[PDB]
RNA sequence: GCGACUUUCUGGUCUGUAACUGACGCUGAUGUGCGAAAGCGUGGGGAUCAAACAGGAUUAGAUACCCUGGUAGUCCACGCCGUAAACGAUGAGUGCUAAGUGUUAGGGGGUUUCCCGCCCCUUAGUGCUGCAGCUAACGCAUUAAGCACUCCGCCUGGGGAGUACGACCGCAAGGUUGAAACUCAAAGGAAUUGACGGGGACCCGCACAAGCGGUGGAGCAUGUGGUUUAAUUCGAAGCAACGCG
């Protein structure tokens, strides 16, 4: 393993599941009529 | 003296801290420095280079039962994360894996609101 | 935006000399500038037979510091300082903490200082030192 | 503090007057080393108040202005101008820190 | 309004089939029933989150915005009120009115060795663009705000006020129905120029950064105000007046 991807795999496994975005979204609470608008107005970016 | 060379470590680099725990293989506590034990505060914690220190002290004073081959284990979503392990590394250990953590609930409860 | 050369020295042949001239050159007046450097010249060059160049360039050397930082609220950064801003620092430094030294002739504080830090003595290799000190210090909320 | 008035003689009840009621801002800041008021008549020929002042700060400057019938209203003007004008700019400002990377 | 899983019950929808009855339909006053969230009640239950609130900080001040904890509630049943930006700010039913475009459940058709790849047409639903035409303009545009028909509800300047009295309902908060006095000469919608911004983006500037030098600090000339005078002759005042006229 040494030194170098050790640091790169592991940050690409963890980018794929976005443990950013999924626990971010749970950090402030919303009401479900704005949480639902603000999905809506996105699916592919 | 419990002395192994295959140990494991838990993390967690909070937004506002970032801290250490050595466990044993099943395990139980050995160590553990706080950003804060090192005269930081504030955010001070919370930068990187707090965890450099933290994580190279309690890897020391862990290594000094004798601890050098590890697993790895972060949750606390935070900045600390990945250079104070390119500290940690130069801190006499020979980790054997990085296993990402955090934890999911499942539209579990409530968060807080403001703002 | 360019810097304003100076040909050489014609005092060794050198360039740093006048360099320091400019920054003691009060009033333009180099004769009076230039007067109390090379009396510098010949009295370090007694004190401890040696030259200019070997105390110049050690001395020059030893407060020059490879960091310095700046701010940008503010936060103050890290950096490896540019090359003749350092020359100016060193030069600045040098005869601004040289002045303070409560001593009454043109010259002799000066060797005084540059043989401080020939040394690695004096205020100006102390103030490298704590530029050192933040830097590695302004590592963790900066860099 | 600088006052000169033209076609007008000035007394000292107005003074003490306005530079107190003036001197009630120091919830904020005052900071009062300066006050230039300014004055004149002039007909129309209803025919005049003039009511003008500055006002100025730390680092900047202001003004303030009014024309009026009388005095009393018409230097609640200058107060109740600078009032707002005093509280705005000290709200600003911009804390909301924010780490980084 | 309805998004873990399963089963039990259970209504409704779209296709094609059209063989069955043979105009049996549409609307819908009065009426009766469902109905967000808050909320009241009887109890239960109570992990988080949390009005009220206790305390802390900030502000001149803050009963607020921020932090810590914290009750009612948030939760189950049984009930009750029955309202809302309950908004696609568009009543329902029918029939015609240019294309294109995805997308959903289905049907039919062709294409390929067999369609699993593909296309054609169609039915219902679904969103985007876009002609006539309409519209004060914005926009609409086969799911119309077009074209025409049947029925229902509503409106007639604004403030007064959906307030008042009265009546009905309701445990109560309140709901529904819904005035007039007096007052005004407008209230208002759409769209344009400019202004502003504690909005955004781009650029320039001794505006920054960088550095050097300066003032204020002590003594001298001088303008102003304040003083005084019999006179201190008159003017101009943030930059843009105070070594000026």
């Amino acid at each position: 393993e040494s030194l170098e991807d050790a640091l790169r795999r592991f940050k690409r496994s963890v980018s794929k599941s976005g443990t950013i975005q999924e626990v971010r979204k749970r950090e402030f609470y919303e009401k479900p009529s704005v949480k639902r608008k603000k999905k809506s107005e996105a699916a592919r970016k | 003296k419990k002395n192994i060379e295959n140990g494991v470590a838990h993390i967690r680099s909070t937004f506002n801290n970032t801290i250490v725990t050595i466990t044993d293989e099943f395990g139980n506590a050995l160590s553990w420095s706080s950003a804060g034990a090192l005269g930081f505060k504030g955010s001070k914690k919370s930068t990187p280079f707090a965890a450099q220190m933290a994580s190279e002290t309690a890897s020391k004073s862990a290594m000094e039962h004798g601890l050098k081959t590890v697993e790895v284990t972060v949750k606390g979503p935070g900045p600390g994360r990945e250079s104070a392990i390119r500290a940690l590394q130069s801190a006499g250990l020979e980790v054997t894996a990085i296993r990402d953590v955090t934890p999911v609930p499942h539209n579990g409860c409530r968060p807080p609101k403001r703002r | 935006v360019p810097k304003r050369d100076v040909l050489p020295d014609p005092i060794h042949n050198s360039k740093l000399v006048t360099k320091l001239i400019n920054k003691i050159m009060l009033d333009g007046k180099r004769g009076t500038a230039q007067r109390i450097l090379y009396s510098a010249f010949d009295l370090v060059e007694q004190r401890s037979g040696r030259d200019a160049l070997e105390v110049f360039e050690e001395a020059i050397n030893n407060i020059m510091p490879v960091l310095e930082v700046k701010a940008r609220s503010n936060y103050q950064v890290p950096v490896e300082v540019r090359p003749e801003r350092r020359t100016t620092l060193g030069l600045r430094w040098l005869v601004n903490y040289a002045r303070l030294r409560g001593e009454k002739t043109m010259e002799d504080r000066l060797a005084n200082e540059i043989l401080d830090a020939a040394n690695n003595t004096g205020g100006a290799v102390k103030k490298r030192e704590d530029t050192h000190k933040m830097a590695e210090a302004n590592k963790a909320f900066a860099h | 503090f600088e006052i000169h008035g033209d076609n007008l003689t000035i007394t000292d009840a107005i003074r003490n007057y306005i530079e107190e009621k003036i001197g009630k801002l120091e919830r904020y800041f005052n900071d009062v080393p300066n006050a230039v008021a300014h004055v004149k008549v002039k007909t129309y020929s209803n025919s005049a108040t003039k009511i003008e002042v500055t006002i100025p700060l730390k680092n900047v400057t202001l003004r303030a202005e009014e024309r009026n019938d009388d005095l009393y209203a018409g230097i609640d003007l200058i107060n109740n101008k600078l009032e707002r004008q005093v509280r705005k700019y000290k709200t600003r400002i911009n804390r909301k820190s924010r780490d980084r990377g």
